[PDB]
């Protein structure tokens, strides 16, 4: 505690920490019960391509699966944003050199995210997303990768 | 009472223009010693026209008023406690009849005051009936 | 108290005998009364009042019936009073310049 | 880093310049302090556009300290006058209001730039950084011209309030025995004497270095001297002088109306949208 | 001459003032508790006029010219601008001009 | 009447002021006020908002965040792009060859 | 409150709060800290308000 | 019946003279006398009386008990210092106590229930790196977080799954 | 879901027993609490019962109605005070509520329409029965005939969809995309009327100005949403056609919102001004809805909830002032801060919410529609700036003008605000803020 | 603080006495300005201006015609300050 | 003493309303606090297994 105030600073941190740790250790923790909670696991279900054009249960199965995967994929981007979020705060003032790789991971994920769920808007469903892919692939073999224009 | 009549004599138009002219003079020359000096000269200009025909005077007010407006101050003085003043009628007082809707327990904090108001109410009706013929 | 149907303006006045009743109907002496041009967007026989420097240019020291509006007891109200009101586009004195 | 820096510097410079002149024509005590506040805001916005944070932040805290004090002084003064903000009514308060006038003098000097008051530490370093960086010729002039203007109106206010002979009404409530008002003021007053130096040792973990020729480092003081004299001296009058404000009537009205901004923004605009409301409802909601 | 006219209005408004005070401070009407206002024809006429205007509307050309520029063209010109700008932007996307790297508002 | 200095200082428990729920039966007016407050506040707002807060995770949004971490670790370790750009693998798809299309409009 | 001016009550609260914040600002100056706490309302399309 | 006004028959007593202009233009002798009387009545020669009824009609039972204890120290000390001085001690001993317990609950919450990876809500803290200066421990200090998994862990690195 | 329906049905007899006015709301408030416990819904339909389900979209709109329809009884205490056919009045609301619950809880498009309009007739009785001014006729027809004129053609569009889809159920419809131009106009011009759109809003200022306080609540509270709710279900299979004519609707509503805001500034009637404020915000709701993006859809759902509570709230306050001053004109209503200062607080909070002030749920929805619109076209920034600017221009004029100035002169003595009125205002605004905490639920219906 | 009526009588006369175009002897509560004291219209305007500054408000030009003797001015100021004592 | 009756609208209804609301919100807070305190202190959270 080389500084005068820092010596006074730690004094307060002892005062606010001391009781709560005691209270946590004295009352809350000792009196509680042991109990475990688990994590949902979803068996992969057939994709929309296998579904017939007349059955609705199989379409309904895939539409919900598509939506759950969308959430996982929406926020796998969110996690990657928070990494570049946290590096910029934990590495400043020299943060450009270190966040640059993290942002490269982030920007790639966004494009893959936008290639898959992008431009569907609300009401995006398994059928629409899959059909975007079919049209995208056809254009790829004919006109090459997007951004190069048509021939 | 008396409600003013809109018709204003020519003599009054000169009067008002004189009052506005002097008040405008204060704004330009705030200081009293200077103000009294210039205000005296301003009164002189009116006495050098006091002996003129009205029809000639009609020409005088026209240019007299226009030059005043042409020389209006960009921040004319007012009195803060009067119409147009910065501090005019800041507070608003509700009508009397508000008091009569207090909760009866609230009235118990000023029993004398509400005792009197109800004696006045008895007098007010007789006063009102006579004034307006009931 | 009456209702709106009992107070809406009558059709544009066309005759002097009609003008005088119209001026009566709005508590106006027959010289103030002046209906709108009746181009086709007119307000009917409703008067045309104000439209000057605005409400705030009215004499403040006069003992108005309604000081708050600066209006008298039964006096009509300009069709655009909501625009020339004291807080809306009005001034106490003519602007210095154009 | 972008073109916005070019624009913000220009707009800010005018803001600090305009109110600098406007403060020398306004006659409401409450307004003169307001333009004073606004004038110095342009100073932050301009140096902020250069690319300095501590300088802007440092001055911002400094401005809050004494500017709050000035308004407190005005409130006591006005409440003792008959609720009139005009300075033409006031006068000779340096003896009729000892304590309040003393409370004002410290604040006004802090605005002036008397060395080692709250304002000086911020104003000085800012002006020095301006003369060290790559500035615009027009921006540089406004920076230093405003400082002259900043001191100009401030002593102009001194004359109309303290040194000037009394000019009030016959019945005057001049009194300075409002301790409840005063105790709160001394909280600010203490800070306005030490707020400057205290923050210099804290805000700046890496103090800025400056090395400029004498004939610019002294420019900040010199203009403040000229401004204080020019504002005070011109404020005086006699029986056979020229009302220069009256003579150049058109210019004074322009500078005394803040370049007609209140008119432009309140009477030159509202006419048009409100009419459109009638034409719409007149021709559609009860027409077509 | 016109001076009498000013006097005609004065005494005319004067009767109105006296009548207003009678109703204004009427203890018996205040006595109702019913709440409300002194009956005022001026407000009543104004309120009623504000509501009814079709009665005096006519497609007179001035009204058409007023209404035309008032809404119809602002809608038409601006609806045209929206269609124009989106069509140009849409054409690039359909043609495949913009790589998915450069697509704006990926998340909209 | 001619009330006294004590009729204003000794509040008569005879007349009553209504809370807006009734104007005829005093006990009714208080009775409605009490019950109305209880349901609207003590149940709908207090118990409701409490119950809302501890509501089970019904949208599978907390659950996702757990996936977003586990799913990210498994595939960051697996050498696969963190977000798959294909709803189903491209090789699994069977494109209709060009002659099948026959000028069908293709959009991106 | 009924016997204390709300100005008298108010002043002690703000000054004590101001004084405490002043001590923290010193602490954050010494360590050059940056703390970023945030509570989340709703998220969608890989976004969060 | 429910009389809002409590019997007292509401009216307007002041009359014309309330408005300033209506006074200046003219006032009959009776009006002047009436106006003078009205102002003389507005004077009050005592402070408001203390009505016991309000203090129970505007204090719910919960509040009358929730505050009961600390009003015993107001009753104990009010003959020692005067009602004003003692009550201030009652107000600041109480309102300050809430603050002290307010920080501890806040301090507790940010130490155990901070947002983690198994929830979305809750406060989430991302603190920066302290300035390591000479004399501090191990001066050539470096951020231990190198791999991307280090950042925004939210306690995920130490989960069992 | 039947728990709600049968609860309401057996509360119908309470209309007949006497001295049961106040026992009704408690049963109406208590059921809201019971309904408030059964939130476990998702994007897809849940709690099936013979044709009645509920997803997150329908849930919030249903719960909004139960709350609003419960506040109607508090607001309209004057009907109880004068025994003005109160028993019939109660039966009107209980019937009306049932039609709403079925309308949102219906799983098939034909049903939605069946109870869509059927709710109108209980509203129409409400206006004529208990409205003061003579114009409730000439405003009774506008509400009935604008709606019927555009809803009857919608019925044809519904039946034409059976012969292609073979069913009405919403989920089965989304699998199709139709290309017929007229069909697009037979399922949206019917909802564009009830939103309302700017050029077909002529019924809204008349119905709201003339209807009683309770009718104003539900008209502004739930009727404007049935148009909005209907669109959210039927743009799913009009996506292709929506792209060819959306720019017509977006421009009209956006320009319509601006022009109406100017019209608001030139109003002089409290009821009129609040009603025209409904068209202003509903223009943004419709605009973002037709953008079809994820944000524009979630945001539109949010704002419909928030706006209904607010505009319903602001109709309380106009009724309170009108009840005493006796006139609804702005000129009469001035300086109410000096008569009813406690009331003026509620005026501000409800007024502030209307201008998208924080932390209200209204600002959350408005941030989103604004995002979708901007993404739709950067040219939309022009009026979208104007509309948000003027959307405060009249709100201040509404609040400031009615509360600030010097008091009216002719007003006679009147009662002060009562506890019922304050409690009514709290229930309007207080949820409108706390809902921000759990926007999780009332936002992500997709 | 309250402005006693007696002071108003003193304050008015003090100003008039200081006015150099009036007679300190004729000057009394009841005298007329233009009739008795030989005041001109313009002279009468200047007197009102002193009265305005004396007490701090505007005396409207319309209402200055009722002020034809210091008693009326005394009454006017009393009415404005509603000090009837 | 020497004070002047300044006329203002009655506050009793508002004063009563603030009291009634405060009573009934408390009337719900004590239960839920008991439950949430009972739940967290005695039952406690699960463990992610
Ligand atoms: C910036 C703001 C800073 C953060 C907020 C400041 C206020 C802090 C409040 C208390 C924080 C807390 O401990 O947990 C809060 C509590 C923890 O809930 P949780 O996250 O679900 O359980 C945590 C674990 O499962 C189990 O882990 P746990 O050990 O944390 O268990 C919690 C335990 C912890 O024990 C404590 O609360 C006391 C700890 C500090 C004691 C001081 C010791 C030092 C001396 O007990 C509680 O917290 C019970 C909650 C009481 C809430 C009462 C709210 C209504 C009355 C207020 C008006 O969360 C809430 O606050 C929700 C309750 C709100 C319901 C109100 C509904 C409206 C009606
Ligand atoms: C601008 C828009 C602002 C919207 C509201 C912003 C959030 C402000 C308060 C956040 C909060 O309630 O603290 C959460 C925390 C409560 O815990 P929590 O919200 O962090 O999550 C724990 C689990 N639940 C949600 C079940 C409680 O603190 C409190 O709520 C205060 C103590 C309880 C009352
Ligand atoms: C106020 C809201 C801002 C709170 C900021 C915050 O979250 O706390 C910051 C700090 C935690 O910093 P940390 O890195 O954990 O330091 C200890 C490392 N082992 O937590 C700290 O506050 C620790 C630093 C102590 C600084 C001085 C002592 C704390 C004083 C707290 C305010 C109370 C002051 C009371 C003053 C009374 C005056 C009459
Ligand atoms: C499923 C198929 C069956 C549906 C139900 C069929 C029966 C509905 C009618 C039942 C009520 C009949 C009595 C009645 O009208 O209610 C009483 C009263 C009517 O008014 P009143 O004339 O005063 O009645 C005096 C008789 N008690 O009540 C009222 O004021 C309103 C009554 C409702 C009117 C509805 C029409």
């Amino acid at each position: 505690p080389r500084s005068p105030m820092a010596s006074f600073a730690e004094s307060v941190l002892n005062v606010i920490d001391g009781p709560i740790t005691w209270f946590r250790e004295s009352i809350v923790e000792p009196n509680q019960q042991k109990q475990n909670w688990y994590h949902q696991r979803f068996r992969r279900v057939p994709t929309i391509d296998q579904c017939y054009t007349d059955d609705a249960v199989c379409r309904f199965e895939a539409d919900q699966q598509f939506r759950r995967d969308r959430m996982v994929d929406n926020e796998i981007v969110n996690i990657l944003r928070q990494r570049f979020e946290d590096c910029t705060l934990y590495e400043a003032p020299d943060h450009m050199v270190k966040c640059r790789p993290l942002m490269d991971q982030y920007e790639k994920a966004t494009e893959n995210w936008f290639i898959k769920y992008g431009d569907l808007g609300g009401y995006a469903n398994a059928k629409t997303a899959y059909m975007k892919q079919k049209h995208r692939l056809i254009w790829e073999r004919r006109h090459g990768p997007v951004g190069s224009g048509m021939k | 009472a008396q409600v003013p009549l809109a018709i204003v004599s020519h003599k009054r138009q000169v009067c008002s223009l004189y009052k506005r002219a002097l008040r405008n003079l204060e704004s330009w020359y705030d200081r009293r010693n200077v103000y009294r000096y210039r205000a005296v000269q301003l009164r002189a200009r009116f006495d050098e026209n006091r002996s003129k025909d009205l029809g000639e005077g009609i020409r005088l007010l026209a240019c007299g008023q226009r030059e005043l407006f042409e020389t209006r101050h960009f921040q004319p003085r007012n009195f803060a406690n009067s119409a147009g003043g910065c501090a005019f009628e800041r507070e608003v007082i509700p009508p009397d009849w508000v008091l009569d809707y207090w909760h009866p327990l609230e009235k118990a904090q000023y029993p004398e005051y509400f005792a009197k108001r109800e004696q006045r109410k008895k007098e007010f009706v007789t006063w009102w009936e006579k004034q307006y013929g009931k | 108290a009456g209702w709106n149907k009992d107070y809406k303006p009558g059709p544009y006045p066309q005759t002097e005998k009609e003008r005088l009743a119209a001026a009566k109907k709005y508590y106006l002496l027959p010289e103030e009364y002046k209906p709108y041009a009746d181009d086709g967007l007119g307000y009917g026989d409703y008067p045309k009042l104000g439209y000057g420097l605005g409400v705030e240019a009215k004499d403040s020291y006069y003992p108005w019936d309604y000081p708050e509006h600066k209006r008298n007891q039964h006096e009509p109200i300009s069709a655009d009073h909501d625009l020339y009101s004291e807080d809306r586009w009005s001034q106490a004195e003519p602007p210095r310049y154009s | 880093t972008s073109w916005l820096g070019q624009l913000m510097l220009l707009l800010s410079g005018l803001t600090m310049f305009m109110a600098g002149l406007g403060a020398n024509f306004e006659f409401d005590l409450k307004k003169i302090i307001a333009l004073s506040t606004l004038s110095q805001l342009g100073l932050m916005m301009s140096i902020l556009s250069m690319g300095f944070l501590k300088l802007a932040m440092f001055h911002l805290l400094t401005h809050a300290l004494f500017k709050a004090l000035l308004f407190m002084c005005a409130g006591a003064i006005i409440h003792n006058m008959n609720n009139s903000q005009d300075i033409r009514l006031m006068g000779g308060l340096s003896i009729h209001m000892p304590l309040t006038s003393a409370c004002f003098n410290v604040s006004n000097l802090a605005l002036c730039g008397m060395p080692f008051l709250a304002g000086f530490y911020s104003k000085d370093m800012i002006l020095e950084i301006v003369s060290i960086s790559n500035v615009n010729m027009f921006s540089f002039f406004l920076y230093y011209f405003s400082t002259g203007l900043t001191v100009s109106y401030s002593f102009r206010l001194v004359y109309y309030s303290m040194t000037g002979d009394l000019n009030c009404g016959s019945l005057n409530m001049l009194n300075d025995e409002s301790w409840i008002m005063l105790r709160g003021m001394m909280g600010l007053l203490i800070m306005s004497i030490i707020g400057g130096s205290m923050l210099n040792w804290l805000i700046f973990p890496f103090p800025y270095m400056i090395c400029l020729p004498i004939y610019m480092k002294l420019l900040t003081l010199f203009v403040c001297i000229v401004g204080g004299l020019f504002g005070y001296l011109i404020s005086l009058s006699n029986l056979f002088f020229l009302n220069k404000s009256l003579f150049m009537y058109n210019l004074s009205t322009f500078l005394g109306s803040m370049w007609f901004m209140p008119y432009i923004s309140t009477y030159g605009m509202i006419f048009y949208p409100l009419n459109y409301g009638q034409l719409v409802v007149k021709s559609f909601d009860q027409g077509w | 001459e016109e001076q009498e006219f000013i006097k005609r209005k004065h005494e005319a408004t004067l009767k109105l003032r006296q009548e207003f005070l009678k109703q204004s401070s009427n203890p018996y009407r205040h006595a109702t508790g019913e709440g409300g206002t002194v009956f005022d024809a001026g407000l009543a006429r104004f309120q009623a006029m504000r509501v009814s205007n079709y009665e005096h509307f006519k497609p007179t050309g001035k009204s058409f010219r007023t209404g035309l520029f008032a809404v119809v063209l602002p809608i038409a010109l601006y609806a045209w601008a929206l269609k124009a700008e989106r069509d140009g932007r849409e054409e690039k996307y359909r043609t495949g001009q913009v790589a998915y790297k450069d697509r704006q508002f990926k998340f909209i | 009447t001619s009330l006294t200095t004590e009729d204003f200082a000794n509040p008569s428990p005879k007349n009553w002021q209504s809370y807006g729920f009734d104007y005829k039966d005093q006990v009714e007016d208080r009775k409605a006020t009490k019950s109305t407050f209880f349901v609207t506040v003590t149940l709908c707002l207090v118990w409701g908002s409490f119950y809302w807060a501890y509501l089970p995770d019904t949208q599978f949004r907390n659950w996702a965040q757990r996936e977003g971490f586990l799913e990210l670790r498994r595939r960051e370790l697996a050498g696969v792009d963190l977000v798959s750009p294909n709803y189903v693998d491209p090789a699994s798809i069977t494109l209709p060859s060009d002659e099948d299309l026959g000028d069908t409009e293709i959009i991106i | 409150m009924k016997y204390l001016s709300i100005c008298s009550i108010s002043f002690v609260n703000l000054i004590s709060m101001s004084l405490s914040c002043f001590l923290l600002s010193l602490y954050f100056l010494l360590n050059d800290m940056i703390y970023f706490i945030e509570w989340e309302l709703v998220s969608l399309n890989s976004m969060s308000i | 019946g429910a009389s809002e006004t409590g019997g007292v028959k509401p009216m307007v007593i002041a009359g014309r003279m309330v408005r300033e202009r209506e006074r200046l233009i003219g006032m009959s002798p009776e009006e002047r006398a009436w106006r003078k009387q009205w102002l003389k009545d507005q004077e009050l020669h005592h402070g408001p009386r203390k009505v016991p009824a309000l203090e129970l009609e505007l204090n719910n039972p919960i509040k009358r008990f929730y505050r009961a204890p600390l009003d015993k120290v107001c009753n104990v000390l009010e003959p020692v210092l005067g009602f004003q001085r003692a009550y201030t001690v009652r107000f600041w001993t109480g309102k300050a106590l809430l603050a002290l317990t307010g920080i501890y609950a806040g301090a507790y919450y940010f130490k155990y229930n901070q947002n983690d990876w198994t929830r979305k809500g809750g406060w989430r803290v991302i603190h920066s790196r302290k300035q390591c200066v000479p004399g501090d421990e191990g001066y050539p200090k470096v951020s231990d977080r190198s791999a991307p998994s280090d950042y925004a862990a939210r306690g995920f690195n130490e989960s069992p799954l | 879901m039947l728990k709600i329906i049968f609860f309401l049905l057996f509360l119908i007899p309470f209309c007949f027993i006497n001295n049961m006015y106040w026992m009704v709301q408690i049963m109406m408030f208590f059921i809201s609490f019971i309904f408030l416990l059964m939130n476990n819904f998702m994007n897809y339909w849940s709690e099936i019962s013979y044709f009645l389900g509920c997803d997150m979209l329908s849930y919030g709109l249903i719960l909004l109605s139960l709350w609003i329809c419960s506040l109607m009884l508090l607001a309209s205490e004057m009907i109880n005070k004068h025994n003005n056919y109160k028993n019939l009045f109660l039966l009107n609301i209980i019937i009306l509520l049932l039609l709403l619950i079925l309308t949102f809880s219906s799983m098939s498009l034909f049903m939605f329409y069946l109870f869509f309009e059927s709710s109108l007739i209980p509203t129409l009785f409400l206006i004529l029965g208990w409205g003061y001014q003579p114009e409730r006729l000439q405003a009774g027809l506008y509400l009935l005939f604008y709606t019927l004129l555009v809803s009857l053609p919608m019925l044809i569009g519904i039946f034409y969809l059976m012969n292609k889809i073979g069913s009405m159920n919403f989920y089965l419809m989304n699998n199709f995309m139709f290309n017929y131009d007229l069909l697009y106009f037979c399922l949206l011009c019917a909802f564009l009327v009830k939103m309302p759109m700017f050029l077909v809003h002529l019924w809204l200022p008349k119905a709201h100005v003339e209807a009683p306080v309770s009718g104003s609540m539900i008209l502004a509270g739930i009727m404007l949403k049935l148009g909005g709710y209907g669109m959210l279900r039927v743009i799913s299979f009009l996506q292709l056609m929506n792209l060819k004519y959306s720019f017509v609707w977006i421009s009209i509503s956006l320009v319509g919102g601006v022009l109406v805001s100017l019209v608001c500034l030139r109003q002089t009637d409290l009821k009129a001004l609040i009603a025209y404020s409904s068209v202003a915000h509903m223009g943004i709701v419709l605009s973002g809805l037709l953008t079809m993006t994820y944000w524009g859809l979630c945001g539109s759902y949010t704002l419909m909830i928030a706006h209904g509570l607010c505009s319903s709230g602001l109709f309380c306050l106009a009724n309170v002032s009108y009840e005493r001053l006796g006139s609804r004109s702005m000129l009469i209503n001035k300086g109410l801060l000096n008569f009813m200062p406690s009331m003026t607080l509620w005026w501000f909070l409800l007024s502030s919410a209307n201008m998208a002030a924080p932390p209200t749920l209204n600002l959350l929805g408005e941030i989103y529609l604004l995002n979708s619109i901007v993404s739709w076209s950067w040219i939309s920034m022009i009026l979208l700036s104007f509309l948000s600017f003027f959307s405060a221009a009249y709100t201040l004029y509404l609040y400031s003008f009615s509360q600030h100035g010097k008091l009216f002169s002719g007003v006679y003595s009147f009662s002060s605000g009562k506890i019922r009125e304050y409690l009514l205002m709290l229930l309007h605004w207080l949820p409108l803020n706390l809902l921000i905490l759990k926007s999780e639920s009332f936002m992500l219906w997709l | 603080p309250p402005l006693s009526l007696k002071l108003i009588n003193e304050r008015v006369l003090l100003v008039l006495k200081l006015y150099d175009k009036i007679d300190p002897s004729k000057l009394n509560v009841e005298s007329h300005f233009i009739n008795d004291l030989g005041l001109d219209s313009l002279d009468h305007v200047e007197v009102i201006m002193a009265m305005e500054d004396e007490f701090g408000f505007e005396i409207p030009d319309s209402d200055a015609e009722k002020l034809l003797k210091p008693a009326d001015i005394i009454k006017y100021v009393a009415d404005k300050e509603d000090v009837y004592e | 003493g020497h004070h002047q009756m300044i006329i203002k609208p009655s506050r009793f209804q508002w004063d009563k309303f603030k009291d009634l609301l405060h009573f009934y919100v408390m009337l719900g807070v004590i239960p839920v606090t008991a439950l949430v305190l009972y739940a967290n202190i005695f039952v406690g959270p699960a463990q992610l297994a």
